[PDB]
């Protein structure tokens, strides 16, 4: 059996993205220091523990689930999109997620707020007429108080619909204070929606709305995710476990559940 | 870095119509709203109204009827038209742009562009009338007797007084313009020794380039 | 909508603690009113100075603070500095309608006190033969920068025909302004002695004649 690792992951010749202190759901979104990850593409992307977000408070129910979907993609290809925003004010942030001289938030979504004495009930629509899927990335963002709600959104309570002809989420925030986070008492919640070619996305709102710049291309599965502080080397290796290189010259390894790569059986 | 500009006409007749234009850089009009802002000569700052980033807009109350503010987000221009110009009118145009603190919620006008001057004037340019201006009462107080030079309804501006074309230059105080009736009337004084006047001769120089006149005028006593 | 009011002009000295104040004839200022603090320096170019009542805009010195003092909001410029003289002005927002105040002028008194010379100048004859007289008042040298000119026919006080120019910094730094007395001809006849009464801090200097 293979029992031992280098300990390193070898650079070559799987295309191996190092997050360094960025997750994949950060680099995703656009968090600010991630910046550098966009339009990446990789075999397997290794996320380090040094990770830390940095940038407005969110939560991603099915968060496994989405990044996992993404991982896999092995693509960050994202397709900026002519969404029309007529009525509300685009490009919102926080100081939360500072970005050049001050306020900032994640590149790839778009803080839809009030204009001047209304928001109106947007209900933009988007068709995917092309040969492919579309991975569209929303949110709903929850105040944390009935001020805070009013003050961005006009209306008492807002509510999220994105729609397309099989699906349908009708999200509708939540105010309440929780847990400060770089300051915020308040949350923002990441969604998704894959359009499959010949259907049409449809946001509809009237408030609270953290909506999609565009869409990101999706590819086939044949990439991988892996959680590994282990350090990667100028080298070739095959099989590549979250413990480092192991080779695959014996049919059965022990060394890890979790590798990348023409490996050993698992015992 | 944010910057903001007005462009606009200088000058308009009573009964056309105004159109500045504010050029805004470094942000986007979807992300920002501009606001109009007009400064009459020797008044306090007057709100126009308002263009949001969503491109509705707020008017003052009062101007609301004539104002009417637009904006070409793919061009970053903001756009004041007003109608049913009045002499009032005259003053200076400012664009000025609208933030608001996504944090602590308030509202603020954070960017003021430089400013654009609109007069709103019937005058067709016409050559200053100039009268010299000596003592008359020989009070015979001090050393110092003081000349002037009254230059009355030109326009536009401005005109360049002189006196003795430039050889007297100790204490030549030449005043700013007023608008009497409806050209601009102004006035120039020079001080000399009373071993100067009416010893030797102190003129007066009114070159108004605008109708390329230039009147030079021998004050007697 | 509402009357944003403010102190007309406020003269403190370097070192001194200044505050002007911003009131609302509708009532007291809220933290509703944002209230803005815009400051015009020389040439009117304007500059943000506070927003939302007391955030200090970043080129703002530590120096200025904005607050609520009871009814009205003020900023305080905590150790004035010659350039700091300069027309302050608040603004009150009103439901999607700002409203400006009046403007503040601060003089930073930075020299000596200096008295105007006044002149009174009668009409010329070359004006009076188009039947027109306009009698032309030079008031300079003054300092600090403000004066109030009083029009006098026979003793009497005259409230047409005047206007005076705002006053204007002059190379060495005092001031100087003007006032005129337009009246026809016939009306100049029409008496026997014209005053130009320059009022300035305290004192008033005329000069007059017939
Ligand atoms: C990402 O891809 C799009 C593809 O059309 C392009 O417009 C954008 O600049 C790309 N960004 C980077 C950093 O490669
Ligand atoms: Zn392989
Ligand atoms: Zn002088
Ligand atoms: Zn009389």
């Amino acid at each position: 059996v293979q029992s031992s690792s280098t300990g390193k992951i070898c650079n070559n010749p799987h295309r191996i993205l190092d997050g360094i202190d960025c997750t994949l759901i950060d680099a995703l979104l656009g968090d600010p220091h991630c910046d550098v990850f966009q339009n990446e593409t990789w075999d397997l992307f290794v996320e380090r523990s040094k990770a830390f977000s940095n940038c407005y408070p969110y939560d991603v129910p099915d968060y496994a689930s989405l990044r996992s979907l993404v991982a896999s993609s092995g693509t960050l290809e994202f397709i900026t999109e002519g969404f029309t925003w007529t009525g509300v004010i685009q490009n919102g942030g926080s100081n939360a997620c500072k970005r050049g001289p001050g306020s900032g938030f994640f590149s790839r979504l778009n803080w839809l707020t009030k204009s001047g004495s209304t928001y109106p009930v947007l209900n933009v629509t988007m068709p995917n007429n092309d040969n492919f899927d579309k991975l569209y990335i929303w949110g709903i963002h929850h105040p944390s108080t009935n001020q805070e709600q009013t003050s961005l959104y006009v209306q008492a309570s807002g509510r999220v619909t994105v729609s397309t002809r099989r699906s349908q989420q009708t999200i509708i925030p939540n105010i309440g204070s929780r847990p400060w986070v770089r300051g915020l008492s308040s949350r923002i919640s990441i969604y998704w929606t894959i359009v499959k070619p010949g259907d049409v996305l449809v946001i509809n709102s009237n408030g609270n709305l953290i909506a999609p710049r565009g869409y990101f291309k999706m590819r086939t599965g044949k990439s991988s995710i892996m959680r590994s502080d282990a350090p990667i080397d100028t080298c070739i290796s095959e099989c590549i476990t979250p413990n480092g290189s192991i080779p695959n010259d014996k049919p059965f390894q022990n060394v890890n559940k979790i590798t990348y790569g023409a490996c050993p059986k698992y015992v | 870095q944010v910057q903001l500009k007005e462009s606009g006409p200088g000058l308009v007749a009573p009964s056309q119509s105004l159109s500045i234009t504010c050029t805004v850089s470094g942000f986007l009009l979807i992300s920002n709203g501009v606001h109009w802002v007009r400064q009459p000569p020797g008044k306090g700052l007057e709100w126009l109204g308002v263009i949001w980033a969503g491109g509705n807009t707020n008017y003052n109350s009062a101007l609301m009827s004539r104002v009417s503010i637009s904006k070409d987000n793919s061009k970053s221009q903001v756009f004041l038209k007003m109608k049913s110009l009045q002499t009032d009118d005259t003053a200076m145009y400012y664009c000025a742009r609208d933030f608001y603190d996504y944090d602590v919620f308030y509202y603020a006008m954070d960017y003021w562009g430089q400013g654009t001057s609109v007069t709103v004037s019937s005058a067709k340019t016409t050559p200053p009338s100039v009268y010299p201006l000596a003592p008359g009462s020989a009070a015979q107080t001090n050393s110092m007797v003081t000349l002037g030079c009254l230059v009355k309804g030109y326009f536009p501006e401005p005109v360049t007084v002189t006196w003795n074309s430039g050889s007297l230059s100790s204490g030549v105080h030449t005043f700013p313009a007023v608008l009497q009736s409806d050209l601009y009337t102004l006035s120039s004084s020079v001080t000399v020794p009373s071993s100067t006047w009416p010893s030797e001769t102190v003129t007066c120089n009114v070159a108004h380039p605008a109708s390329s006149t230039k009147v030079d005028k021998k004050i007697v006593p | 909508q509402a009357v944003v009011t403010q102190e007309s002009a406020l003269t403190t000295s370097p070192g001194e603690t200044v505050t002007l104040t911003c009131r609302s004839s509708t009532g007291a200022v809220t933290t509703s009113n944002y209230a803005n603090w815009v400051q015009e320096k020389p040439d009117h170019l304007f500059t943000g100075l506070i927003g939302g009542t007391n955030n200090r805009a970043p080129g703002v010195p530590a120096r200025f603070s904005g607050s609520l003092i009871g009814d009205k909001a003020a900023l305080t410029i905590t150790g004035a500095q010659t350039e700091d003289e300069a027309i302050y002005f608040c603004a009150l927002w009103y439901s999607n309608h700002w409203v400006f105040g009046g403007g503040t002028k601060l003089t930073v008194l930075g020299q000596p006190k200096s008295s105007p010379s006044v002149t009174l100048f009668p009409p010329s004859s070359e004006e009076l033969e188009t039947n027109k007289a306009t009698l032309v008042c030079t008031i300079t040298d003054f300092y600090p920068g403000v004066v109030t000119v009083d029009w006098k026919v026979d003793g009497t006080p005259v409230t047409q025909g005047m206007e005076t120019t705002q006053p204007s910094k002059q190379s060495n730094n005092k001031y100087m302004a003007s006032s005129y007395l337009t009246l026809t001809a016939r009306a100049w006849e029409r008496h026997s002695s014209y005053s130009c009464q320059v009022t300035h801090e305290g004192h008033t200097v005329e000069k007059s004649l017939s």
